[PDB]
């Protein structure tokens, strides 16, 4: 089950459309969660910017639009015990933390390996991690469900926009409860996540 | 059922500004922007995109207070057109440029913006390269004051801006901002980090 | 020539007023409005969705471990958890969620609230939990069984790892949630004798609030 | 039949309060009461529960009487929200209390404050705790007046405020007072009791 | 730009004026009114009720004998009990009722006005009293067959306990109320030879005020 | 006979209504009526605080609404003379008689034994007591009736409000005709009191 | 004598504004419209 | 006060000279009137 709908929205069609192999299912490298893990963060533009026919069309193409269907899967034992939120945050700017530092291109567009969050009580961002059930969200509980869906449309103040230097949306996940564990078990276990976007729209075929 | 919504929420007027006149630099000028005043700050970042028209009442004064009718030019620059740059420069005299030419025993003036972003609606939290993240969709013009004369007086003016939204429309709901604001950019301090619930004896104390 | 007096209230600036002004830009269209999803149309639609109370907020405690309410196996029966008051405007526990920050916005506010509870421990592990809600006027209850007669939930960890309390009516001494050991928190070899509760808050279709205010966060 | 009734009754606008400002204190407040002066007290008490939308303008003059043309801010402050303190401070710029620029020049300021008490009637006769019986469901809110300048001036201000009723219901009608008033309860004088009616030569006399 | 002219009267505040005002907090709404009993509409309906006058408000009388006319039995017949004038804006007995209260915001009054007169007396002890009611202009009465051929109720204790006494007309050379001692106070033995009467006035259906004005009761 | 309905209205429906033996007739302790008497004043929901199921109702409810029929009745002979005044007073505030003193518990909420006036001409609250007729009222007079009953409505400006904190009304007998007896004759006479509260309502079962 | 309070933004001469001036010759109509071929209605037609 | 609030009838003289009180229910610690 846990299907979750983003504003009850979905990825639509209105360019070139491929939808061929770029609506495949591209799975990211595992998070390894450990006790003493604080979260990562992934800009989606940026996360599939290299990932076969994907990054090909986002890389050679001035305009894109598409959704978005999600997949975070944490692959737990029942002696696990441990909660994460995995969010979704339209223009997730990360900011500095300095007390004026200007970020750097491995945090603002960290790749498919992500980054993760320096100060997860603030969000990297100022706000506190509280109330940022507010986005489209969703609770795994090692006790209760391993997988989170999160369908999310197209969000953007314009039609299309470039998938190089703008990212559409951040995708967080956060241990808001800290993974605790007995004697012998796995130290560090994985979280796992799939993309598949929905609706893909591309124009603008630069070289 | 009136008080709760978003264009009841925003519509009051509130001082954005402060610009100080001499006339000895002769001119000021001001560009437009919400953030300056981190209570209203704090109300606009709380929602992704906003789409509203701004309505501008400059409240001058003179140091002591009393106000000789001295004439008075409120040049409405939008962005793109470049700003005055002395008192008698020929940016003044543009008449692409609105202007508003009241006295000072006249009552304040009063003049409205409409929405004329590029976009279809601003956005405070820009994610990407155009922290930095800062987007040339939201400028929204520039203000500028004189006193116009044949000859430079001596008079000395402090101008107060007070600004209006409303028909606002708001989209994408995110959280409010808990940590000391650092004015464009969402830094904060990464010491100094202030907990959103203030500290109490026990968890076991309901007071 | 029309005769008309100028009323007592003219050539004033009122703050307050809804009233037209002139356009810089008459004539002049804005560009026409596309379909953005999440459109809000009101702070109510902000209020009734979850989110985490702060109902560790007490000292010595780092920056996520605050969400937290900690339960233990070392703890006996009978036995408080935790407690927080139910009000959202008064600094506290609803300092750090959503419907007690749009609430501090606002000067008065009157409806139901829901308080949910969501359970991280193992899967192996089980107990029980009294929610109890003191209603406004009474003091923190001193015994399980007397905060057992009133309005109560009896949780079961093994059946529902998350838990809801709709409290009745809240306004503007404020009404007190505890969490009660009821049992015990058991746990199998092998596994953690400590786990963690988060409490996260939200308001119902019963919240209206009135009269604007600038809040005192900044 | 239409001079006896509740609404021409109490519809006149009359002095409700003085308030002094000097600009070396700078500024002065004025806590919006009924029970102020004696004549509309000995009114409002003849009923138990009121509900009506009360207009304030606001008559201010110089010492001498002469006005030269200083702006003036005539702020509003709800119940609830904190008080101006200083000339200078923090709470005149905030854009949720309402307020009236007006000139010592322009006509007097008007405003109308609506029935806002969070019951659903207004009552100064509360039995009970919350002579005391204060009840804290009708303070109407504030008023502060200062003048706006960038260096304060030194015009010495007296200001007088008129209120007026209308739209109001009541309900519950009570005995009109005859005992001196002694300005929220109704403390009398144990000793000094006033007769209702004077005395007269003997009760076989008319006249 | 349309013609218009300042006529004279504008740049005044005229405190009279029924004229609007911008609302402060605009397209706020308040309170939504709940049914309260009670509800007043016009000061004639607080004007009709009965209120107690004060007709021994003499010298040398405390605060609650002020409020009572005192009948003996050592008092003969033909003689006067108390007397007073009609017309509640001067001061005198009706300076204590509500329909002598209320007329003192006003400047003019015109209706017919009701006296009540309740015996406060023992079961076993009986009496007559003639009340009469001398029109405006005429001198108070000297003798009772005087009082009796105008305007006059006969009363009886043991029939009737309390009278009323229309007044027909009066407006703002008074008109005089007389309270006579017909036949005496009749007393059985071991009973107070000490009786007392309340009188109570009010107003009609009849009774109008016009131009209101400022007391100065304060 | 003697039925008086209270401004027309009567106790009503809009929480728990038990109506079992709530609704039963409570009876106060007798009042001895005597010579040198100034009369008693009952605030209501004081009075029931500790009788039986509507004390343990209202000390642990926190909300309540209810009527109230009442019967007072004075047990005298026909040698005795006297009037009584009995009328109940919405938001029957007393107040202090300093020439500022703030009365008492004892005063203010004298519980089911009641307080007596100590000036009762000007009812302990600066209005005379004349014109408290205008109050819904009954006169007891000892050569014609004994009983005076009066049904009391719920009088509020909220529909409910606690039971121990605030006085709905308050209930004043006043000898306004000093009792007068020859010798040999009982020279304090009793008033009795029955309390019936129809259509109650209780909520918020505080401990 | 009709209500009319002055509300901000009189006494001003706002340069943009689409206002309505009064004649300096009332009544006086202008020379006829005669058919000049090449009008333009738009920048667009000039851009095109 | 106490007696008060149980069962009970009030009794008036003047009115009434003689009064009934129905007991709901007894058996063979007794009951008190």
């Amino acid at each position: 089950a846990n299907i979750v709908l983003a504003y009850g929205e979905w990825p639509e069609y209105c360019p070139t459309r491929p939808d061929v192999s770029v609506n495949r299912f591209y799975t990211l490298d595992s998070k390894m969660w450990q006790e003493n893990s604080t979260g990562w963060y992934w800009k989606f533009p940026d996360v599939l910017n290299k990932t076969g026919v994907f990054g090909q069309n986002a890389q050679f193409h001035y305009l894109y639009r598409s959704g978005f269907c999600l997949h975070v899967q944490c692959n737990a034992s029942k002696f696990h015990q441990g909660a994460l939120l995995v969010a979704v945050i339209p223009e997730f700017v990360i900011a500095g933390r300095g007390s004026a530092p200007h970020p750097g291109f491995t945090t603002t567009f960290p790749g498919t390996t992500g980054a993760t969050f320096h100060d997860p009580y603030v969000l990297d961002s100022g706000v506190p991690l509280s109330q940022a059930l507010i986005y489209p969200h969703q609770w795994i509980n090692l006790r209760t469900n391993n997988c989170a869906t999160v369908i999310v449309p197209y969000i953007n103040a314009v039609p299309f926009d470039s998938a190089i230097n703008h990212s559409n949306f951040g995708l967080i996940v956060i241990p808001v409860s800290p993974l605790k564990y007995s004697s012998g078990a796995t130290t560090a276990i994985p979280i796992t996540i799939t993309i598949a976007p929905l609706n893909s729209e591309f124009g603008g075929l630069r070289q | 059922v009136l008080e709760t919504t978003i264009n009841h929420f925003f519509s009051r007027s509130g001082l954005v500004g402060v610009v100080n006149l001499t006339d000895g630099t002769g001119y000021a000028t001001w560009d437009i922007d919400i953030m300056g005043f981190v209570q209203l700050r704090r109300k606009c970042e709380m929602f992704t995109y906003m789409r509203f028209n701004a309505e501008f009442t400059f409240v001058t004064t003179t140091k002591n207070g009393e106000a000789r009718p001295y004439m008075l030019q409120y040049m409405y620059v939008p962005p793109g057109a470049p700003k005055p740059t002395g008192r008698d420069a020929f940016q003044w005299q543009t008449a692409t440029n609105p202007s508003v030419f009241v006295k000072l025993t006249d009552p304040p003036a009063q003049v409205s913006v409409p929405f004329m972003s590029p976009a279809s609606a601003y956005q405070w939290f820009y994610d990407g390269y155009p922290t930095y993240g800062l987007c040339p969709n939201n400028m929204m013009g520039t203000f500028a004051v004189r006193v116009v004369s044949r000859e430079a007086s001596q008079l000395k003016l402090q101008t107060r801006v007070y600004m209006k939204l409303k028909h606002v429309r708001a989209w994408v709901p995110r959280p409010i901002r808990s940590q000391p604001y650092l004015k464009n950019f969402p830094n904060y301090d990464s010491s100094k980090i202030t907990n959103s619930a203030r500290d109490r004896s026990s968890i076991k104390q309901a007071n | 020539g029309i005769p008309a007096e100028l009323r007592p209230g003219t050539n004033q600036f009122l703050t307050t007023d809804d009233d037209t002004a002139a356009p810089i830009l008459p004539g002049f269209t804005p560009t026409p409005t596309i379909h953005i999803p999440g459109e809000v149309h009101s702070l109510l639609e902000l209020c009734r969705v979850e989110t985490i109370l702060e109902v560790n907020n007490t000292t010595e405690a780092t920056g996520l471990t605050r969400l937290l309410i900690p339960v233990s196996s070392q703890n006996k029966a009978d036995e408080l958890c935790a407690a927080f008051m139910v009000d959202p405007g008064r600094i506290g526990p609803w300092q750090s969620t959503l419907v007690g920050q749009i609430c501090r916005y606002y000067t008065q506010w009157s409806g139901s609230l829901k308080v949910t509870f969501m359970f991280t421990g193992s899967f192996m592990a089980t107990g029980k939990m009294l929610v109890a809600y003191s209603p406004p006027g009474s003091a923190q209850p001193a015994n399980r069984e007397t905060a057992m007669l009133g309005t109560h939930v009896i949780w079961d960890f093994g059946l529902q790892s998350s838990v809801s309390l709709v409290i009745p009516w809240i306004s503007n001494t404020a009404g007190v949630v505890t969490l009660w050991y009821q049992t015990n928190y058991v746990v199998p070899p092998e596994t953690p004798g400590e786990a963690y509760i988060i409490a996260m808050g939200a308001a119902q279709d019963n919240f209206t609030l009135k009269i604007c205010k600038d809040t005192d966060e900044v």
